[PDB]
């Protein structure tokens, strides 16, 4: 249920330094 | 090389 | 990691270190999926070419760390094997077919800003994010050169490469089970997973619930970061109803 949802990140609504180059590719 | 860890570990 | 960078704190907080008891070393990475159960490759375990069998007294889980080779105090734990599962129809006398394993542990994990689980796909999750050019994430504690090891956790992102190009790469049999990523020659970028990122995770971070899959699982390659070569991974999908099946029943 909250798998996969990181603590210092997705709960806090940070990103990290390179997750929107995944995004980016993500088409 | 590595630290060592708590005996209570093993 | 080969070219890869150093992760941020908590970045991969599902991160685990499968470690050696005597000589005290690292043997490969993991990932946590549950409080009390973490994925590995089979070959971190069972490798008899190399003599390697592993039982469940010879090594410890360490999670929530960053440093290498520091003991954490108060950000680690270091957790025991209660129990190791290998797939059935792993294939260690050819390719590493069906390259996955699960350990439970004798107590549950507690999470922490450091400790987290990663998703496990589902067939949507997989259809959509599993396609060449998309790119997914590999961390790990390994060598950062092919012929070395790191200070801290290294990250490093790679796109998922279509299976002809994979296939045409190696003399390897490839199978359904397996997938390639890293960049090619022509894309000038780099990147790899090298000896010691075993086991541990290809993640995703899905755009329509901003979770992270892991997808994958660093499982084998030729050389590390060579040109016209990729990295492959166990296609953790292919695999889930032996996950499933195993942690249902135990
Ligand atoms: C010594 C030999 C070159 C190692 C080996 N590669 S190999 O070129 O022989 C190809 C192979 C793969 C599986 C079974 C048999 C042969 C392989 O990667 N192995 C054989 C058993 C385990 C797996 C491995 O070491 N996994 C480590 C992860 C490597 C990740 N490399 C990377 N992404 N470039
Ligand atoms: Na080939
Ligand atoms: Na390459």
């Amino acid at each position: 249920a909250d798998c996969g949802l990181r603590p210092l990140f997705e709960k806090k609504s940070l990103e990290d330094k390179t997750e929107r180059e995944l995004l980016e590719s993500y088409i | 090389d590595f630290e060592e860890i708590p005996e209570e570990y093993l | 990691i080969v070219e890869g960078s150093d992760a941020e704190i908590g970045m991969s907080p599902w991160q685990v270190m499968l470690f050696r008891k005597s000589p005290q070393e690292l043997l490969c990475g993991a990932s946590l999926i549950s409080d009390r159960w973490v994925l590995t490759a089979a070959h971190c375990l069972l490798y008899p070419p190399w003599d390697k069998n592993f039982t469940e007294n010879d090594l410890l889980v360490r999670i929530g760390k960053h440093s290498r080779t520091r003991y954490e105090r108060n950000i680690e734990k270091i957790s025991m094997l209660e129990k190791i599962y290998i797939h059935p129809r792993y294939n260690w006398r050819e390719n590493l077919d069906r390259d996955i394993a699960l350990m439970k542990l004798k107590k549950p994990v507690a999470f922490s800003d450091y400790i987290h689980p990663v998703c496990l796909p589902d067939r949507e999750t997989a259809a959509s994010l599993l396609q060449a050019g998309y790119k997914g994430r590999v961390t790990g504690w390994g060598n950062l050169k092919e012929t070395g090891q790191p200070s801290v956790l290294q990250v490093v992102n790679l796109p998922i490469v279509e299976r002809p190009v994979c296939k045409d790469s190696t003399r390897i049999r490839i199978t359904d089970n397996m997938f390639c990523a890293g960049y090619k020659p022509d894309e000038g970028k780099r990147g790899d997973a090298c000896e010691g990122d075993s086991g541990g995770p290809f993640v995703m971070k899905s755009p329509f619930n901003n979770r992270w899959y892991q997808m994958g699982i660093v499982s084998w390659g030729e050389g590390c970061d060579r040109d016209g070569k990729y990295g492959f991974y166990t296609h953790v999908f292919r695999l889930k109803k032996w996950i499933q099946k195993v942690i249902d029943q135990f």
